[PDB]
């Protein structure tokens, strides 16, 4: 999902890159450090956000997410979510899945 | 705004929460059965109970999204099964003593055993120890001791916990708005929000008992052919146009009647194939019966196993140190980890069984990039039937011949297919009777057309007319013949044994009109093929998120369950044993009794 116009959960909602970006990617394997037995959730990401992240944009904001129009208050609930998700790592987990 | 927005916002924070949850709980219990140790028991309890109350807490949010508001196939079918209360809308005494009846006759199974009436000191348990020599007995007596005091201290006091077990899970049906608890069951194939592919879930007493009387024909024929050869040990107990005793089966419950194949082989004048002394000879080990078969899967356009699939695969049972359950079992964990827990070694089951343990992973492989909730098999019949047609084709002499195991000079003809058929046929033609017979008892009793008194007299009245089998030893209304049996005693479904014989059938016919194969069925192979792999590959990857029937018609082409593919592979046989049976009476008579004269 990295890369000029792309879409998806990463990209809208945590990283995305313009369509005129002229940069390169690089990635490989981490399995062999960061995932270790029991499960690292130090790595974690924003699942939901009221809309799409803009080109070169990083929000912090922890602000419970709301669904609908219940309020929320910062108190989990019903239509009130936390956006930010650990990554589940650990060893066993598939190549594909592996960070 | 719209209660969708707010459905799927819930589904897609329910997947990432479920995965991690379910992944923990599935591998405390990897451990748990690679290895017996006190760590590994609480973990599995530790991570199956916070899973188990993982779905309780999601359920009471999963109801206050009604489905009327929702125009999504796909979000429906996922809240489907959330809005489901499980064991909650049971009674707080019900719910808890539901779970001690279970456990208490799960049990006494395990702990129930039978002494020897000639060896009062030793007493044998059932498994292994009734079910492996019940297997090779051949003593008249020998078999109707263990077989008549099993059901003694076993159906006869799992009767009154039975009870218990047909008026609770009953509470459960009601309060979910199903008929009975035996509608329970078949709401599986249940499918409902598409026009014209609707399937109710009444109409499935309809289809098996409509497809099982086309096999009446072909199991009267083979039936006849079994009461031949084992006519002449007992005549007396045993009719021309009676029924055969229950004993004498070749099993505990005479299941799968493979256990007659030695006494049944048509022609003992020639060989037969096995790789057993040809596997010894090339000298394989558990490292390489894996990798050959992983080859297969890649001949047909499958992708091929993942690196660490092989690497944590379990070969063997390091001795009583570390102790693994050797029955074999695909385990599919989450997160792209696939492994199988079984016991290898050189056999030509096991290199049959290869295939099929690994078509469970191979199958998980093609749905795996659907959601939590999406991720299963379009109904219970279809995990274990994607893995039949992959040992089907291994067993075929073109395949053996293909990598080296049978001879390439071994004769091929009808004494030799006609051999093959027959040792086929006992373990598929003979499990459909006993399905549909003991299956269809479950759902007479729980649906209330069966009073309490007439659960024996109605279950052997209908045995002799389904299966033809008769009792040696008349038993009263106290004993429970399926509360011995493993499925009903676990609460697991009998139906989905019925179904799987005509899914892996229709495949089979299907997959082999692809690969542009001719000659009989059994003659086909689908190795070297990859049109036929990628054309099952469509609905390898849907899973349950769409409807059963739709699926089944993008392969085999029909919206429900025939028995065309039945006679079809089984017709070479069908016409051999129509003439061996010219001299004997085809079928049998329900008015005929062992004690009865």
């Amino acid at each position: 999902q990295i890369a000029p116009g792309q879409t998806g959960k990463i990209a809208d909602y945590n990283y995305k890159l313009p369509d005129d970006f002229t940069g390169c990617v690089i990635a490989w394997n981490s399995n062999n450090l960061d995932s270790k037995v029991g499960g690292n959730y130090n790595y974690r990401y924003r699942l939901f956000r009221k809309s799409n992240l803009k080109p070169f944009e990083r929000d912090i904001s922890t602000e419970i997410y709301q669904a609908g129009s219940t309020p929320c208050n910062g108190v989990q609930g019903f239509n009130c979510y936390f956006p930010l998700q650990s990554y589940g790592f650990q060893p066993t987990n598939g190549v594909g899945y592996q960070p | 705004s719209t209660i969708e927005e707010q459905a799927k916002t819930f589904l897609d924070k329910f997947n990432h929460e479920a995965e991690d949850l379910f992944y923990q709980s599935s591998l405390a219990s990897w451990n748990y059965n690679t290895n017996i140790t006190e760590e590994n028991v609480q973990n599995m309890n530790n991570a199956g109970d916070k899973w188990s109350a993982f779905l309780k807490e999601q359920s009471t949010l999963a109801q206050m999204y009604p489905l009327q508001e929702i125009q999504n196939l796909t979000v429906k079918l996922q809240l489907q099964a959330l809005q489901q209360n499980g064991s909650s809308v049971l009674s707080e005494d019900k719910s808890k003593r539901l779970n001690t009846i279970l456990n208490t006759m799960s049990t006494i199974y395990s702990t129930g055993k039978v002494c020897n009436p000639d060896n009062p000191q030793e007493c044998l348990l059932l498994e292994p120890g009734l079910n492996e020599i019940m297997a090779n007995s051949l003593d008249y007596n020998e078999r109707l001791w263990a077989w008549e005091s099993w059901r003694s201290e076993v159906g006869k006091q799992l009767r009154p916990l039975y009870e218990e077990y047909v008026v609770l899970k009953n509470e459960m049906a009601r309060a979910n708005h199903y008929e009975d608890y035996g509608d329970y069951w078949r709401g599986d194939y249940e499918v409902n929000g598409v026009d014209g592919y609707d399937y109710s879930r009444g109409q499935l007493i309809e289809d098996v008992e409509h497809t099982f009387e086309e096999i009446k024909p072909l199991y009267e024929h083979l039936h006849a052919y079994v009461r031949a050869k084992l006519m002449n040990a007992y005549p007396s107990y045993i009719s021309p146009i009676g029924c055969l005793p229950a004993h004498l089966l070749g099993d505990m419950w005479g299941r799968f009647w493979t256990n007659l194949y030695s006494l049944t082989v048509p022609f003992g004048q020639k060989p037969n194939i096995d790789v057993t002394d040809a596997m010894v000879d090339q000298a394989w080990d558990a490292q390489r019966i894996f990798k050959e078969a992983e080859k297969f899967f890649v001949s047909v356009g499958l992708p091929n196993m993942t690196q660490g699939f092989w690497e944590n695969s379990m070969l063997t049972d390091p001795g009583n140190v570390q102790k693994a359950v050797c029955h074999p079992t695909a385990w599919d964990l989450g997160k792209g980890d696939f492994r199988i827990l079984m016991c290898t070694k050189v056999t030509m089951d096991d290199f049959l069984t290869a295939h099929h343990e690994m078509g469970h992973i191979q199958y998980d492989m093609a749905y795996a990039a659907q959601p939590f909730l999406l991720r299963n098999g379009a109904n219970e019949g279809f995990h274990e039937a994607v893995g039949e047609i992959m040992s089907l084709s291994a067993a075929t002499p073109k395949h053996l011949k293909s990598i080296g195991l049978l001879s390439p000079d071994f004769q091929e003809d009808n004494e030799t297919e006609i051999n093959f058929l027959l040792k086929q046929a006992l373990t598929i033609v003979g499990t459909l009777p006993f399905t549909y017979m003991l299956e269809k008892w479950r759902w007479m009793v729980f649906k209330g057309e069966i009073p309490k008194d007439q659960w024996m007299k109605k279950w052997w009245e209908m045995k002799r007319e389904i299966v033809g089998v008769v009792e040696p030893v008349p038993h009263d209304e106290t004993y429970c013949d399926p509360a011995s049996l493993f499925h009903v005693s676990n609460d697991y479904s009998f139906i989905r044994y019925y179904t799987r014989t005509l899914y892996q059938f229709q495949f089979q016919e299907a997959l082999c009109q692809a690969a542009k194969h001719e000659g009989p069925l059994h003659k086909c192979d689908i190795s070297n093929s990859t049109e036929a792999g990628q054309k099952l590959f469509n609905m390898l990857r849907l899973g349950k998120s769409e409807p059963w029937t739709l699926a089944l018609e993008n392969v085999v082409g029909a919206k429900n369950m025939n028995v065309r593919p039945l006679l079809n592979y089984f017709e070479p046989l069908f016409t051999w044993l129509k003439d061996q049976n010219k001299n004997s009476f085809v079928g049998w008579s329900t008015d005929w009794s062992p004690y009865a004269d």
